């Protein structure tokens, strides 16, 4: 007897029979070796999508430049993706955009975005993902990269007194005007660097392999930039963020009711012969056909009447993208016929060691060589991942508010690379006319729709952001399984945090009640499997159940134990927002309650109730800067006991209010307190000697 | 310490030149990056590393003097609970944690814990005294709203709460005393008589005041009535294809200028050495002036 | 927000007046707030004590006002006394001092601004400079004892604290004494260089962008794009070319699972509470399972390497006989688990060049392709058949229920839990959790040491808690730095069935002996297979218990969809009186399906979720995405909505590209083609 699991789909919808077809339970695929060939295919494929040969030599950079706008060579295979943008066409789409809603649109949104840049501190640059520090030329979090950048500022010339976005970016432009920058290397020797290498290093973007990406056979390379390009991108994301929030045909922040209103609204505006066909579409190669020259052009049109600071200020990050460098990974490997000795050739010696490569590597390499640096590569038309995402959606709305003038048209909804298009027309060859005009406007603007991964029907049966929508019913987002148990901090913060995660997936997603009860008991099971705690009636005999089983006659009311202390579950689905201790302190024994909840414990001393909070041992496998800086942290935190709650205002001096603070509370505790001359005169001598030692 | 040795370690640990290049001549803003600076990059699998920790023999870094003051080195059958390695911090087992939980001393802390977490105990009291009934098994669906989900009786706007705690605990470096603060200054006048003498940590006091008064606004899918008592139970009351509910029911002082040689008298002696004098006031983060009382 | 914070500290109505001044000033943004502060400065100067006897006010306010009536009121106040201007329009006129009244407020120390004003006017006016810091540094005539100075330093410390709230320091700048970017030297040639090709500099581009109007020649380029297109949509009612997939007609894919599911044999004993560590269970089953009768011939039935497995098995047999789990170094473990078998990683410091000796290069191949497996259906049907041993999976307890829907969710957990514990899949998941857990903790606690970790289970037999023993695992001195590392595991397995050179391709089957079986004494085979796990593979296979969530998610969506469409509490009969069409027979397929109950359906759902937890690869992911596309096509067939596709050529190139050697992928492709046969038995979009 044969068997087929899919046969349930012969009599049911797809709103429930689609979580069957997600393999989200096993291990994600991971990368191996280097991420060099992926970047070579990305850059060589991007220049291979340029449809041009017209080059402009550079007098600033020692490498050539190939233009991308208004330089087309119309090949016959136009279904192949192109990388060319017509600028008067998209400016006509901008005037066609603003003529639909309002007149002072970019002026009002530019007054809001201009209104919310000057009141921003530059510490927002530290609240990000992993970045690329250029001091040791590695990947570090943003606090370390901003730390070494500000340290290079106060190390090379002068100090930093900015404390803003604008004076810090003007300080970066001052660093671009500096002829020589001194920073630290290795044990901290201060080396110097010239003017051109600072230019070649600040415009360097690192490429690695995207790890843990579900849904692709071939891996795709992700790129992380440095620090001196991030804040201008933050400015652009504030501007386009307010643009997308002001719009009504974007879904970057509810994503559900907008489809209800456009389906119900545009079905209310049909003729007696007109009808509607929707197409699910997915733009392929989305990150290789968005040249930042069009961002320079449109951001020169959005800011046409804004200011003088903002008009020059939104014209730097696309310029930094038009001359960006691409890292080449870490090289490759070479071995003999016996396959024993294998030398490793980096990206530096790849030019000299060209003759030890495969055919595919040499096909990607001979087509990339005249745009290579000695250690990096040059790109001027790409837009990789980790870049402008709230701004290409505006291009989606500009493609989705076109007027051609019958009375046949379209509307729809855009995402990062998914789009749902709603066409209204009369006949099927006229549907070919309207669809091929949509491919005309997207292809002329530079949005390359995949022809294999797009389809459509007459009513609502479409895909949007992995949410398959029926004619009446709605499927849910496929939830991540390993997001449930990744707390790993404490015997109290692993279960209640799991109740927070199951609570948030219950509110946000559908997440039927018995499924949440089952996942609750599974997470309870892995909690009792992690910390080796069993219920008292269970006959598990290890090094910790011996004490509990020995001392169980001391407890009168047995359900007053904790799950981390040898008790069964009392939390429920109606008790996910309440921790176990608050539910269980009303049934505890008073010797147990006074015994466990002692703050005089040798484990806690040296957002839940902390009674089991211990610290495990660190590993055994930049170490003076953490010592000095945490001396500043524990010192300034020790002076001001309430300072991690409020923002540390006051930038005139730190230690002057410290010295007047120790004089203040020493005199305050002194004058109708201590009263003894050697302590007040002694601490007075320490403050005076520290002030004369410091100020000189 | 008791504020006698902090000037000694302040004097001894400011002998560095780069400390003077940093303090009072560098970046005060970088303290906001000094708080979050450590080399803990991502910890991509923390529960895996905790599972590696619980599989070792003595993973726990615990204090020495308390457990050697009270505890016992080995249990009744070979259970090792100690180490002799190092600073003064001794590795230990969670069997010492549960041995503290069964054979440790007791400290009466009933009113403390039953006064810190009063919001969540009130959640338990309002959950204990509710009542349900039958279900519906009907279709339901409604858009997402912005609802504040806690039955508070003050309803600040997430800005007067930090400013309130600073203007209750330590009013010196606190914030402005603003025009949206005169009624809140009556609230401090009602709350200076509560948070004066406590054995509570200041971070815990800022936690309990920061949570007992704040209506937590969220962007959640709601349905039916939007009364905030039944909004924190939104995960229990409904799903997508089912619905269940059967609930039937004093320093009013002033400063003038900065010039005169004022007597060195702080805010503790601000009332008795108050009126008719030009008495200086040290305001917090560095702004210290001279005071004249204005009627 | 400028306006929201601007309504906090600054007054209500004054926003419109100061904003009205900025409307009469020009394109400037920050100065609004400053002018408002200045206006409230005037509101603290000229409000309550404006020379009440002779009620015509001492402070003639002609600065913050409409720019029509300052000259007229100037000629209405000064027409009696008569004054002289001092090269500037005065802020506030005065008749008690018979002078002007200058108002200016600064952030810095007030020396430099007062010297700049001293260069502008000198001290011939009446200068009033007020500082946020608290410095009354102004002209010599002053206010006598009034509360205007007290309230104005209260107000400047007030608004100064508002500046210290939201970081507003480069925002109170007077235009004469922010809106200019730092014009460098190298960026200005950079911005002009990356302009588009018909443009010279950024200036001409910006002036054209500010003076652009759209034209109707856009449609000439649009239809000019329509002409050179050569693209048509492809319908489905007339050209339904949804052809069956190209399964490779090649060598059959072998049994590729890390362990054995159906071909296993085990030994039982009653489990002890004290004897609980894996070495203790290994020794207790060394006396329980008799290894003295474990005699292996030196000639294998088939395979490649027989002698190293023979001496390795005898060596670990005398190793567990001495009750210590650590193999002494000999050539067998030096050959099997990779010891000294690695590439000499040579950096680029010296190369020791030679005339064509050790000519090194690089070479990649890809993946080998196989054919359709036929042994997989028997393990599917074996996998959903009940075995008499009871519970396998250690699940936790049930919380106490209220009068809520906890009776419903408790009912679903108790029925589904009561059905999933008896299946052989629960035995396999217990095998993976216990064995992969113990090998994981041995991969932590002892790197560099070859250990002997048994392969076992634990289940309830006649109510009494017993344990099993399936195989022997040997660790390969794992030094797991990153998530990879690929440490070698050697597996010696126990089987009670005859081998297969087609299915068991990766094995080196020996013969062990005889097994007594009650119902005579059949045979006993020992299997050998070397393999390699990973750390991330230990993390994801060691936590394979969380497969109940999509299964119970699916079943509970079926039940809640059904009673959501029936609007009545019909659950306990819906869990019994509902059919599910599965398992078409082998000989015929045309409308010949088997309606089963719902509990066997959730059995098969935990089967396919478990097989998804085993075989998770790239080909599975791309194959699952493309089969989501085919399910969308089939759902489009279920209502005859006339779907359409632009290119049906490269779609099968993408599907057949990611079908190489995964047997689950090939199997679900084959069953997908049979699904197209059953959908072709009723609907009209498909082939034979």
């Amino acid at each position: 007897m044969e068997i087929n699991p899919y046969l349930l789909m012969l009599n049911n919808d797809i709103t429930s029979m689609i979580s069957l077809t997600y393999p989200y339970t096993g291990a994600p695929p991971m990368s191996h070796g280097t991420s060099t060939k992926y970047s070579m295919e990305t850059v060589s494929r991007t220049y291979s999508y340029s449809r041009t040969k017209k080059e402009v030599p550079s007098g600033i950079f020692p490498i050539e430049r190939r233009k991308f706008c208004n330089t087309i060579e119309d090949k016959e295979n136009l279904e192949k993706p192109n990388g060319n943008v017509d600028i008067n066409f998209m400016l006509s789409l901008a005037e066609m955009l603003e003529e639909k809603m309002g007149k002072g649109f970019f002026k009002f949104c530019a007054n809001e975005a201009e209104a919310e840049i000057l009141k921003m501190h530059f510490s927002k640059l530290t609240e990000g993902r992993q970045t690329y520090d250029w001091t040791s030329e590695r990947n570090m979090p943003a606090a370390t990269a901003l730390q070494l950048t500000v340290d290079a500022i106060q190390e090379t010339q002068g100090t930093f007194k900015g404390t803003t976005m604008v004076e810090y970016c003007n300080k970066i432009l001052e660093m671009m005007d500096w002829p020589e920058v001194k920073f630290k290397k290795v044990t901290l020797m201060i080396t110097k660097i010239g003017r051109e290498e600072f230019i070649k290093r600040i415009c360097t973007i690192n490429t690695m392999a995207k790890d843990g990406e579900r849904g692709k056979y071939k891996r795709r390379a992700i790129a992380t930039p440095g620090m001196g390009i991030r804040p201008f991108s933050k400015i652009v994301e504030t501007l386009a963020q307010k643009i997308c929030e002001r719009l009504a045909e974007s879904g970057l922040p509810e994503k559900k009711a907008k489809l209800k209103t456009t389906v119900s609204s545009t079905n209310s505006k049909l003729q007696e012969g007109q009808f509607m066909v929707n197409i699910t579409g997915d733009n392929s190669k989305w990150n290789e056909c968005q040249q930042p020259e069009a961002y320079l052009a449109m951001l020169a049109y959005i800011t046409k009447d804004s200011s003088n600071l903002m008009k020059d200020l939104c014209s730097v990050a696309p310029t930094l993208f038009c001359n960006k460098y691409v890292k080449m990974g870490q090289g490759f490997r070479a071995k003999n016929k016996r396959k024993t000795k294998e030398i490793v050739i980096p990206a530096k010696k790849m030019k000299e060691r060209k003759e030890l490569m495969n055919a595919e590597w040499r096909d990607l390499f001979e087509t990339i060589e005249p745009y290579m640096d000695g250690e990096c590569c040059f790109l001027g038309g790409g837009m990789l991942m980790g870049m402008f995402n709230m701004l290409s959606t505006v291009f989606g709305v500009m493609t989705l508010n076109y007027r051609e003038e019958r009375n046949c048209y379209w509307t729809g909804l855009q995402s990062s690379d998914d789009f749902v298009l709603f066409c209204i027309s009369r006949t099927w060859p006229e549907m070919e006319m309207t669809i091929l005009k949509f491919i005309a406007v997207c292809k002329l603007m530079g949005i390359n729709m995949s022809l294999e991964k797009s389809y459509g029907c007459l009513p609502e049966l479409f895909e949007f952001t992995s949410m398959f929508f029926s004619g009446d019913f709605v499927s849910n987002i496929a939830l991540e399984l390993p997001a449930f148990t990744t707390a790993g901090m404490n015997e109290g913060t692993d279960f209640t945090a799991a109740m927070s995660v199951i609570r948030t997936n219950m509110i946000n997603n559908g997440l039927s009640p018995g499924t949440a009860l089952m996942a609750l008991r599974i997470c309870l099971q892995e909690f009792r499997a992690t910390y080796r705690v069993h219920p008292y009636d269970s006959g598990v005999k290890n090094h910790r159940m011996k004490i509990i089983r020995k001392f169980i006659e001391t407890i009168e009311n047995k359900d007053g134990l904790l799950i981390s202390d040898g008790g069964k579950l009392m939390n429920n689905i109606s008790s996910l927002h309440i921790p176990e201790e608050i539910l269980k302190e009303d049934l505890m024994d008073p010797s147990y309650r006074n015994r466990v909840f002692n703050p005089r414990n040798p484990f806690t001393q040296f957002a839940v109730v902390s009674t089991h909070s211990f610290r495990t041992r660190s590993n055994r496998t930049m170490a003076l800067e953490e010592k000095r800086y945490q001396v500043v942290c524990n010192m300034y935190r020790s002076v001001f006991e309430s300072a991690d709650v409020n923002t540390p205002i006051g930038s005139m001096s730190m230690g002057e209010a410290i010295e007047a603070k120790i004089l203040d509370r020493a005199r305050t505790q002194f004058e109708n307190g201590i009263i003894g001359g050697e302590e007040y005169s002694e601490i007075k001598r320490l403050i005076e000697d520290a002030k004369r030692q410091r100020l000189s | 310490s008791l504020l006698l040795t902090l000037a000694k370690e302040y004097a001894n640990l400011t002998k560095d030149k780069k400390s003077c290049k940093l303090l009072s001549q560098g970046t005060v803003s970088s303290y906001t990056t000094f708080k979050k600076w450590t080399t803990s990059r991502k910890e991509k699998n923390p529960s895996l590393r905790m599972r590696w920790a619980m599989g070792s023999k003595f993973p726990i870094m615990a204090n020495r003097e308390i457990l050697e003051e009270a505890g016992i080195p080995e249990q009744w059958e070979g259970i090792d609970l100690w180490s002799k390695k190092d600073l003064g911090m001794v590795l230990a087992s969670p069997a010492a944690i549960t041995y503290w939980n069964f054979c440790g001393p007791g400290v009466d802390n009933s009113s403390v814990i039953k006064d810190v977490y009063k919001a969540k105990f009130m959640k338990k009291e309002r959950w204990r005294e509710t009542l349900w009934g039958p279900m519906n098994f009907e279709l339901v669906g409604k858009q997402r709203r912005v609802v504040e989900t806690q039955p508070v009786e003050i309803k600040l706007n997430q800005k007067e709460i930090k400013e309130l705690t600073m203007w209750v605990l330590f009013e010196d470096e606190a914030n402005l005393a603003s025009k949206f603060i005169q009624e809140n200054f009556s609230l401090v006048l009602s709350l200076r008589e509560l948070y004066k003498g406590k054995a509570v940590n200041k971070d815990v006091a800022a936690f309990m005041i920061a949570h007992q008064f704040s209506p937590e606004k969220r962007f959640l899918p709601t349905f039916g009535p939007i009364r905030p008592e039944r909004m924190e139970l939104l995960h229990c009351l409904g799903g997508d294809f089912w619905k269940i509910e059967a609930v039937t029911a004093v320093e009013g002082f002033q400063v003038c200028e900065y010039d005169p040689r004022a007597p060195l008298i702080p805010r503790r002696d601000l009332r008795l050495i108050g009126f008719g004098k030009k008495v200086r006031v040290f305001v917090g983060q560095g702004q210290e002036k001279t005071l004249v009382r204005t009627s | 927000v400028i306006r929201e914070i601007a309504k906090r500290f600054l007054e209500q109505a004054t926003i419109n007046i100061a904003e009205e001044v900025v409307r009469e000033y020009g394109d400037h943004e920050r100065t609004m707030i400053s002018v408002g502060v200045h206006f409230q400065a005037c509101c603290l100067i000229s409000d309550e004590y404006t020379l009440e006897d002779e009620t015509t006010p001492r402070y003639v306010l002609l600065e913050g006002l409409k720019r029509q009536e300052a000259i007229s009121k100037q000629n209405n106040i000064c027409s009696t006394l008569g004054l002289e201007p001092l090269r500037n329009l005065a802020d506030i006129f005065d008749r008690k001092t018979r002078r002007f009244l200058e108002v200016g407020i600064t952030k810095r120390e007030s020396d430099e601004y007062y010297q700049e004003k001293f260069n502008k006017i000198g001290n011939d006016m009446d200068i009033h400079v007020f500082t946020y810091e608290g410095k009354y540094f102004s002209n010599n005539p002053n206010g006598l004892e009034d509360i205007q100075k007290t309230r104005i330093f209260t107000f400047l410390s007030f608004v100064s604290d508002e500046l210290r709230k939201e970081n507003m320091f480069t925002e109170m700048y007077v235009t004469e004494e922010e809106l200019e970017m730092y014009k460098s030297k190298l960026f200005i040639a950079m911005r002009d260089e990356s302009v588009p090709l018909p443009y010279i500099n950024y200036e001409h581009l910006r002036t054209r962008c500010e003076t652009f109007k759209r034209n109707q020649a856009e449609c000439e380029a649009k239809v000019a794009d329509v002409a050179s297109r050569l693209k048509i949509k492809l319908e489905h009612l007339e050209e339904n070319k949804l052809r069956p997939l190209e399964i490779p007609k090649e060598k059959e894919a072998p049994y590729t699972h890390k362990f054995l599911m159906k071909d296993a044999w085990f030994f039982a004993k009653p489990h002890d509470s004290e004897r609980a560590q894996p070495q203790q269970i290994l020794y207790d089953f060394f006396e329980a399972a008799n290894m003295g009768f474990m005699t292996t011939s030196p000639k294998p039935i088939f395979g490649k390497q027989g002698l190293m497995y023979h001496s390795l098995w005898g060596q670990t047999k005398r190793a567990i006989k001495d009750k210590r789990n650590e193999l002494e170094p000999s050539e067998q473990r030096d050959f099997l688990c990779g010891i000294g078998r690695a590439s000499k990683k040579i950096q680029e410091d010296k190369w020791q060049e030679s005339r064509e000796e050790e000519f090194k290069q690089e070479e990649t191949k890809g993946a080998a392709k196989r054919g359709f497996p036929t042994w997989f259906n028997e393990e599917w049907l074996w996998a959903m058949r009940d075995s008499k041993i009871g519970d396998w999976i250690p699940m936790a307890e049930m919380p106490p229920c209220k009068n809520e829907m906890e009776d419903y969710a408790k009912k679903m957990c108790e029925e589904l839990e009561s059905k999933i514990q008896g299946t052989n899949c629960a035995r396999e998941m217990s095998k993976l959790i216990h064995t992969i857990g113990s090998l994981h903790t041995e991969c932590r606690n002892f790197p560099g040491k070859v250990k002997i970790v048994p392969i076992y289970c634990r289940g309830t037999l006649r109510g009494e808690s017993t344990d099993c023993l399936f195989g022997i695992a040997i660790k390969g001195k794992s030094h797991l730095n990153k998530d990879d590392g690929m440490y070698t595991v050697v597996t010696f397995e126990f089987s009670t069935e005859e081998p297969n050179p087609s299915k068991h391709e990766k094995y080196t089957v020996f013969e062990a002996g005889t097994v007594p079986v009650e119902a005579k004494e059949k045979k006993l085979f020992l299997y050998c297979r070397t393999t390699g796990m990973s750390k991330l593979k230990n993390d994801w296979f060691s936590k394979c218990r969380r497969c109940l969530i999509p299964t119970m998610e699916t079943v509970e969506q079926i039940v809640l969809k059904e009673c959501a469409l029936k609007e009545e509490n019909r659950v306990s009969e819906m869990l019994e009186n509902k059919r599910a069409w599965i398992a078409h027979e082998n000989g015929e397929n045309l409308t010949r399906l088997v309606s089963t109950k719902l509990k066997d359906l959730c059995r098969m759902l935990i089967v396919t979720q478990f097989y998804y937890c085993i075989y998770n690869d790239n080909q599975l992911e791309g194959f699952c995405n493309e089969q989501k596309k085919f399910l969308m096509f089939l759902q489009a067939d279920k209502d005859s909505k006339s779907a359409f596709t632009f290119n049906q050529k490269g779609l099968y190139e993408k599907i057949e590209e990611c079908i190489v050697s995964n047997p689950l992928c090939i199997f679900l492709a084959d069953r997908l083609n049979k699904l197209f046969l059953v959908a072709k038995s009723n609907g009209a979009k498909y082939f034979e």
